[PDB]
């Protein structure tokens, strides 16, 4: 027979509905509730008894009139999966969002579903390519991993996810995806536009980008569950199709922050830094739930927007742990000037390794990582005295870092908004041997301000000839 | 008034109307009522976020509708309300009324006129939260704006829905950048260009209403009321009606960018509407959350700044470009509410406190201050010319950057220091005196050609206005066409550098 | 003169008002309220007899 | 389910009460008992009325509630369980009495004072709220015509304010 | 600091150290442990004696060379001594 | 045993912060609200308590020696400096630049004894 239920009451975006019958709805399935503008299908959180059980909005929370006939789907929300997803961009509820109309699944996988099975986990050291200097030599982003961003609000996040997913999707080589929590609407927007302009998504041909975007304008908990559906979409595509499939998601830390806010509201007790009560269980149910199996291939890109700046944030913390090559980028570095952003002194990749990427590319990033830490230390001293006050040894070293982290930097292609300069992809052998030279001095006397924005050492070089030519 | 009477007899009429055809016999009796939030049992069937009409008079909204006990909070003094007096269920969500009408009037919370104009007509009423557009339904920035004042705008553009924020400590006038900002639109507005027109629509969330006098004051002067519409909101105003405030921003927002028209919105100093969330939430029931604020603060920020978008041609290629403004204690960028709405909006402009003592009028920290559209959606003549001079603004930028206790290495930081320092001492657009689109470029341009730089630094506090007033007067056509020709050509840039000649000359 | 027509507009609404008070006050002195009993009841009979 | 929930507040003894005893017939039996209750308590000016009181022991509680049904068989029906388990659950329940009383005329009462514009104390004891309005109403205007004043109707207020302020 | 209070002492890695190319990056002078040497094969003990005190020492001149000027022998010797250890 | 034996009966105790964390532990671990230190109520008054059990009385003496651990230089701690001026003499044992080359491992500096008088 039909599950109705009553809503028995509706605080803030935690709602109540008290199910008066024997079968109550189960714990994380969905509830369906007749608002006239929609489907406001909601998520029974927790089953407080009396025959009444909270349950988090998926939808707007405004004018659901307390009694409002609730009908149980029974199961989770069924997030549709299938080939057919590619080019369209779906909802928190799995509803297509794309103007399109249906989108023909043949299936449906459940939204929550089990994690990866702890003997199915094909660990790999492979390497995947983006071209950035810092993700070229200071931390390789691993083949079919999941790699963190965690970086500072929207200063390089949004920019470094565009410009890695306007990279890697060309040669993605599978059927890659885009999932989006508390997305800016205009960079959501244009995450749409540069994905239908580099082809990555054909509107009336074939699509190898399937898009959930789940931007904060959302109701908490539509910003929750929309990386787990997000997920969903992600797992089917990696088992079923059993191809390599590139997942980037963008800010998971909102979806920490969708826990914060709904959990006060649910009742429980504050936490540490106001966080949700539960922060690391939650973010690992929905971050080891992604993870590449022997059954497919997964390149995750899991954004995660270290609130006021300081990674010691606890919802940081829990998240820099789950996430596998961790490119910091912090305002320190921002503020210097340099576009990428990336801290190299802190951003580092377990994916690199003696053996991983070359002996030779190990002692290179060392090195580069021993002098930039040089000058960071030694720069108390600096400012407080004076760069003649030192070791002329030490000068030279701080000469070159300096150097070197003017060289960090390299322009995006995307990112051409900015810097003006069309984008450059500097090869991974090539930049590690470019960074090699520059320590050994190879280029030692080229100019500071010829050495940012640019591609490999050969256009540093060929910068450093064009400011001779112009500043003289 | 022979016309205060029609209308007492016709709102009486209404009234009479209403009292017979009451249909309430089991809706609410207020339980208790405080701090602006009023326990109310009854009301058996009143739909979530509907606005309650108390006996008091003093309405207010329904926020918890809790087990038994709806909550509504009271949008109004307390004075006047009681305990068990009649609570009537008005029926419809909080709606403001809204339309083009309200050119020129301050609106109370809902929209209750507060200036003392009497009625303005209304092209909706809709509710105060209403859902943003999403993918399909938004687009780019395409088309781009002014921000009026130079104030570091070639600089970090502020296009079509260009979600920009800003900063400051107390009475850091970042106000009077809003107020400069506004004054924009007299010279595209005032004309008859929809495509020029940006209808700004101000807000007022918690100022002491003297402030609001001299704002109403600053408006009618410069001739501004005729073109934005100053939501009102007391600081001896009620809590509820501060918060909701922001909404009824939004719901004008709407009403106008939905039509089809470029509209653009600036709200108020939002601090107090966070504050004045705290006291919705911390007083009411709801526990609070980080930062001693309540949970949801991020969830009513955005839920205000992602209602503005640039939509597309789909529906209408309108836009409602927000400059939500925030306000830190000590200037501080590194705060819950700050650094979250940072995330949220678009572009940042952040007030120092020095510099607002130091050495600007305008003291906007140029490199602190960033927008994430500066390409697309800029002047385009401060950019498809003077993107170079864009460049060379973030250049200068960080050339200045370094300008503390370093030596003197060569004569070529010297001279970026000292040209850039000039540029500095220029670029501050004096307050309520907009008049950008004109000569923007120019003075990267004069200082990078070397026709301003020679000139004394402290001198050109005059020195630009005579330069501009010959470009007026003199180089009238060219200046005229880079106002209009949407470029500054190279063959354009040629008439300017003889003006620019003409300009050292005399 | 503007100014002084405004204010002297403000000032009759304000005197209105005060003369609505002893209005109001001679309601309740008058027993027309007696006299508004009777359409209160028929007012509310209408009303529930309406649906 | 009960015919409304009485929104909690140690009505949920109350509303579990008339829950069990409608599993039964238990209506006039179960509201009889409570009436004699109440009545016995307001019988008892003291030890009745300091006997709702916190500071009773357990002990002390449950031979208060064992002595007011000590009144013969006052205590008839599944009222005497429910008193036992207040008298360790929550000790006062003159209101939730008054809530059993509600329940019973949710039951086949019904009925509350109307309002609008009369501040009238009458009551309509009929399922139906279509027909029998009108006649108690005009029969309570008729006959009695007690303090139903509310001053003035608000609408003075209304046109007051509405003139007043543009 | 309930677990410095509880636990037997630490290797306080301190990310400096190990950005500092010292992997592994047990900062020495952060470094603690209640048991010791007591707890060590001797034939390490004969060597660690010294090992802890020209740690030490390079502790006592990483100011004076961060300084980078120069000093008397001891220092110069002390700064070569802990660099190489 | 000062009571009865009369005699000058010593007291050490072995780590009165970590008596403190203790109490601070039982003050959570109690409903009550922690606040008479920022993060202990009871703070005050349990270490005022035990403090003021190592109590001189004109039959005799009972002296104490309590070991208050250093949070590694918690300067800003309340109880901390409750306790450091709770007291009358002290020594300073510091493990770095006082353990260097001394098996007393003691700062003969920064030490004090307020009993010290010609």
């Amino acid at each position: 027979t039909p599950i109705t239920g009553k809503v028995t009451a509706v605080i803030g975006a935690i709602v109540d509905v008290h199910f008066e019958q024997s079968e109550l709805p189960a714990i994380l399935n969905a509830l369906e509730i007749k608002t006239p503008q929609g489907k406001l299908v909601l998520e029974v959180a927790q089953h407080l008894g009396e025959n009444t059980v909270r349950t988090i909005a998926m939808d707007g929370t405004e004018g659901l009139v307390r009694g409002e006939k609730v009908l149980d789907t029974g199961g989770p929300i069924s997030v549709p999966v299938g080939r057919e997803t590619l080019g369209r961009i779906i909802n928190v509820i799995g509803e297509p969002i794309d103007e399109r109309g249906p989108i023909k699944s043949k299936l449906r996988k459940p939204i929550h579903a089990d994690p990866p099975s702890f003997a199915e986990q094909s660990t790999s050291a492979e390497i995947l390519e983006t071209g950035i200097k810092v993700v070229d030599l200071l931390a390789p982003y691993a083949r079919g991993g999941k790699i963190g961003l965690f970086g500072g609000a929207g200063v390089g996040k949004t920019v470094f996810i565009q410009e890695l997913i306007n990279n890697i999707a060309k040669a993605h080589g599978g059927f890659s995806v885009f999932t989006g929590v508390g997305e800016r609407t205009r960079e959501g927007n244009d995450l749409y536009r540069e994905m239908k302009e580099t082809g990555v998504i054909n509107l009336e041909g074939e699509s190898k980008v399937a898009l959930v975007f789940g931007q904060m304008n959302e109701p908490p908990g539509a910003r929750a569950r929309v990386a787990l559906t997000g997920l969903t979409i992600a797992e089917y595509f990696r088992d079923e199709e059993g191809q390599d499939v590139l997942l980037f998601i963008d800010n998971i830390f909102r979806f920490t922050q969708a826990g914060s806010e709904v959990s006060a509201l649910l009742g429980r007790i504050p936490s540490a830094v106001g966080y949700q009560p539960t922060l690391a269980t939650d973010m690992g149910l929905l971050q080891e739930r992604i993870t590449t199996t022997k059954k497919g291939s997964v390149t995750s890109v899991q954004a995660v927007y270290v609130p006021a700046d300081d990674l010691t944030d606890p919802a940081p913390a829990t998240t820099f742990a789950h996430l596998d090559a961790t490119t910091v980028l912090s305002r320190g570095i921002s503020e210097l000037g340099i576009y990428p952003a990336v801290d190299p002194l802190d951003s580092k990749s377990r994916l690199l390794d003696a053996a991983v990427v070359g002996q030779e590319h190990y002692d290179v990033a060392s090195k580069v990582q021993e002098t930039l830490q040089t000058y960071k230390s030694l720069q108390d001293i600096i400012a407080i005295l004076g760069m003649d006050e030192l070791s002329e040894q030490d000068k030279l070293t701080v000469e070159r870092a300096r150097k070197i982290q003017r060289f960090l930097s390299q322009p995006f292609a995307v990112a051409e908004v900015f810097t003006g300069i069309p984008g450059k992809l500097v090869r991974l052998k090539d930049t590690v041997a470019s960074f090699k030279a520059v320590l050994e001095g190879k280029y030692d006397n080229i100019p500071e301000h010829a050495f940012y924005m640019v591609g490999g050492i050969e256009d540093v070089v060929a910068k450093a000839e064009k400011l001779a030519a112009e500043a003289n | 008034k022979a016309q205060p009477t029609e209308v007492s007899s016709i709102l009486e009429e209404r009234i009479k109307g209403v009292s017979d055809e009451a249909n309430l016999n089991e809706t609410g009796r207020v339980l208790a009522v405080g701090d602006g939030i009023a326990r109310v049992f009854g009301l058996n069937n009143i739909q979530a976020e509907e606005l309650v009409e108390f006996s008091s008079g003093v309405k207010g909204m329904a926020l918890n509708l809790e087990p038994g006990q709806v909550g509504i909070v009271l949008f109004g003094s307390d004075r006047l309300v009681k305990e068990g007096e009649l609570v009537k269920r008005t029926g419809n969500i909080v709606d403001v009324p809204v339309g083009p009408g309200l050119l020129g009037r301050v609106v109370d919370a809902l929209g209750n006129p507060i200036d003392g104009k009497g009625p303005i007509d209304a092209a909706g009423r809709s509710r105060a939260q209403v859902k943003a557009p999403g993918i399909l339904p938004r687009r780019s920035v395409h088309e781009p704006v002014q921000t009026g004042l130079k104030a570091v705008d070639a600089l970090v553009p502020i296009g079509r829905g260009q979600r920009e924020l800003i900063i400051g400590d107390r009475q850091t006038g970042k106000t009077a950048v809003a107020l400069d900002t506004i004054l924009n639109q007299k010279r595209w507005n005032n004309g008859s260009d929809e495509s020029k027109k940006l209808y700004c629509v101000y807000v007022a969330v918690g100022q002491k209403r003297s402030t609001v006098a001299q704002l109403v004051q600053t408006l009618e002067q410069h001739d501004a009321m005729k073109y934005s519409i100053i939501v009102a909101a007391t600081a001896s105003e009620a809590a509820p009606l501060q918060y909701l405030a922001p909404f009824t921003a939004a719901s004008i927002g709407e009403w106008f960018r939905d039509n089809g028209k470029h509209a653009l919105i600036v709200y108020d100093d939002l601090s107090k509407q966070a504050v004045a969330y705290r006291q919705l939430s911390l007083l009411l029931r709801r526990p609070p959350g980080r930062e001693a604020y309540p949970g949801d603060v991020f969830y009513l920020h955005s839920r205000l700044l992602e209602r503005a978008a640039k939509l597309s041609e789909k529906e209408g290629s309108g836009s409602l470009t927000a400059l939500p403004v925030i306000e830190t204690q000590g200037g501080d960028v590194s705060a819950y509410i700050p650094t979250n709405v940072i995330s949220i909006t678009d572009g940042q402009i952040f007030l120092e406190a020095e510099l607002f003592y130091k050495g600007i009028r305008p003291a906007i920290n140029v490199g602190l201050s960033v927008s994430r559209v500066g390409s697309a959606a800029q002047v385009k003549a401060l950019k498809q010319v003077a993107g170079s001079l864009k460049l060379f603004l973030a250049q200068y930028r960080e050339v200045a950057a370094f300008a503390q206790f370093g030596s003197d290495l060569d004569a070529s930081t010297k001279q970026t220091l000292v040209r850039g320092e000039r540029l500095t001492q220029l670029l501050k657009q004096n307050q309520y005196s907009p008049l950008a689109t004109e000569e923007q470029v120019p003075l990267i341009y004069a200082g990078v050609n070397g026709h301003l730089d020679g000139i004394e630094l402290s001198r050109i506090g005059e020195f630009e206005s005579s330069f501009l007033s010959y470009l007026k007067s003199n180089h009238n056509e060219l200046l005229t066409e880079i106002r209009e020709k949407g470029e500054l050509s190279k063959e354009l840039l040629a008439s300017l550098k003889s003006a620019t000649e003409s300009f050292v000359a005399t | 003169w503007v100014r002084y027509e405004a204010s002297l507009r403000q000032l009759e609404q304000r005197q209105l008002a005060k003369s609505v008070i002893s209005r109001v006050q001679s309601e309740l002195g008058n027993p027309k309220f007696q006299e508004k009993v009777l359409q209160q009841s028929i007012s509310e009979i209408e009303q529930l007899l309406s649906k | 389910p009960p015919p409304v929930r009485l929104f909690g507040v140690e009505g949920t003894y109350a509303t579990a009460l008339y829950q069990a005893a409608a599993k039964n017939s238990s209506i006039d039996a179960a509201f009889q008992s409570l009436q004699k209750v109440e009545s016995t308590v307001k019988k008892n000016p003291k030890l009745g009325h300091l006997l709702l009181n916190p500071a009773l022991s357990l002990k002390d509680r449950n031979s208060v509630i064992d002595a007011i049904v000590e009144t013969h068989k006052n205590l008839d029906g599944y009222v005497v369980n429910l008193l036992k388990v207040l008298s360790e659950n929550n000790r006062l329940g003159c209101f939730e009495k008054i809530a059993s009383d509600f329940g019973v005329l949710n039951d086949a009462h019904n009925g509350l004072l109307k309002g609008t514009v009369t501040s009238a104390e009458p009551l309509d004891p009929k399922s139906f709220k279509r027909i029998e309005k009108a006649l108690s109403a005009s029969k309570l205007v008729g006959q009695g015509k007690s303090l139903k004043l509310e001053n003035v109707v608000k609408p003075e207020i209304k046109g007051g304010l509405i003139v007043e302020l543009g």
